[PDB]
């Protein structure tokens, strides 16, 4: 359970679910969160980098919104290196009390490093 | 670790008028060798300063990830990452970028003077160079 | 006439024709080579980065085609970052008798570090 | 310039079987520091060999390009980069990067030997890391 050769992060709760401030997150079993029961906003990009100030804009167009609440909300890169999603902090990060998680920026990345052997996950449904 | 040490290497960061411009403004990551290696950000937009009143409860979040590099987290960005200063013997003062898929990286050595000088405003049109 | 703070190669001849080994060559207003009399094949790709073996692939695909001859052709980044071009290296290449220039891989990468003052350079239409 | 000169610095690569074989290779840009904070390109593709019949013409076109630099090419890729190697006092024999989006830049020191020992297939889905 590593992406670009870094342990993914709270990967030991793989296949478990853990508690977090805003409600119980489910890991799969590859080590990645499922927000799909928390995200507002769910919006396949064509492009993304894992540069959030370059990759936020895009999403937000996808999204057909200009503005989100930055006190509340998070945009999270799924591990598909395709989609990006609207989550509460709450269950996104840790100074929130969200979960610690590794997310698609690394993937995005590895692929670049890697690209006769990509990591190539489902996408979610959009939304 | 002491709580009162971090607030005295971060209490500036409180003070008007940085305090409400700072999350206006963003790291040039390009003037950062080793971070401009490690992650693809070109900018890091900054969105929260970390109040003191929280700090303990904060710490209490990030302990477990943070304390064998020895920075502590005091400002929130766009996305996960956190700007972090150090607290060990060796990284005292210094200042940090840490995510959770890339790692932690010092900038440079700056201090947290030194860290603030260089940051643009986030809609700076600075024309910025390879 | 700069991109990413370096001299714009062949600069000096913007507005102005020049000869290669494959055909004569114009350079447009801001000192970029108008390839388009050349291209054998010109397609608008999402994504690009300025990353050869990355965008080659994107444009190939785009361009329906598998294989090329490499001896012949290479392939050109548009400075309007969202092009790609097959252009025979008879005026491309400096290697083969074509003229030195700088192209969109240098705007690429301007754009990402001057997000609020892009270079948005028009498109060629797609062949 | 000397071209004897230069036919003594790169004579190897037109021996078999690297003569055929590194042109199915590639560069990893990731091992070279200061050429991965130049270009995006994660990997360079090495496309022909120039051969020893031509350098003289390809010189009489690259020389108004190169020779501040004190590189000479030898190798093409899969854009208009070229890999060069150093024919000065400081830079002999030292490998380079060059293109005319982003510049020239030295490989960290290696010779040819040690550039052509870090090359990888193509094809490779050898496992790299951050």
């Amino acid at each position: 359970k590593t992406v670009g050769g870094r342990k993914i992060i709270n990967s030991e709760f793989a296949g478990k679910t853990v508690t977090t401030k805003g409600g119980d997150v489910r890991f799969d079993s590859d080590g990645f969160p499922d927000f799909t029961p928390y995200s507002k906003k769910t919006v396949r990009v064509i492009g993304l980098t894992g540069d959030m100030a370059n990759d936020v804009p895009l999403a937000m167009a996808r999204a057909k919104i200009t503005k989100y609440d930055k006190s509340k909300y998070v945009w999270h890169h799924h591990q598909d290196g395709k989609t990006m999603m609207l989550i509460p902090k709450s269950v996104h990060s840790v100074r929130n009390g969200g979960v610690a998680h590794t997310g698609g920026r690394s993937v995005i990345q590895h692929n670049l490093l890697n690209p006769n052997n990509k990591l190539n996950y489902s996408s979610p449904e959009e939304l | 670790i002491s709580l009162s040490d971090i607030e005295n290497l971060i209490q500036h960061i409180w003070e008007e008028p940085i305090f409400s411009d700072v999350t206006s403004k963003k790291v040039v990551v390009s003037l950062y060798g080793t971070l401009s290696k490690k992650i693809p950000d070109k900018f890091i937009i900054i969105e929260e300063v970390f109040p003191k009143d929280e700090l303990e409860d904060i710490w209490s979040n990030y302990e477990e990830y943070l304390d064998e590099y020895l920075i502590f987290p005091f400002l929130g960005t766009l996305g996960e990452a956190v700007i972090c200063i150090g607290y060990g013997n060796d990284n005292k003062g210094k200042i940090f970028y840490f995510d959770f898929d890339f790692g932690a990286c010092e900038l440079d050595g700056d201090n947290l003077e030194a860290f603030l000088e260089k940051l643009l405003e986030s809609g700076s049109t600075e024309n910025l160079y390879f």
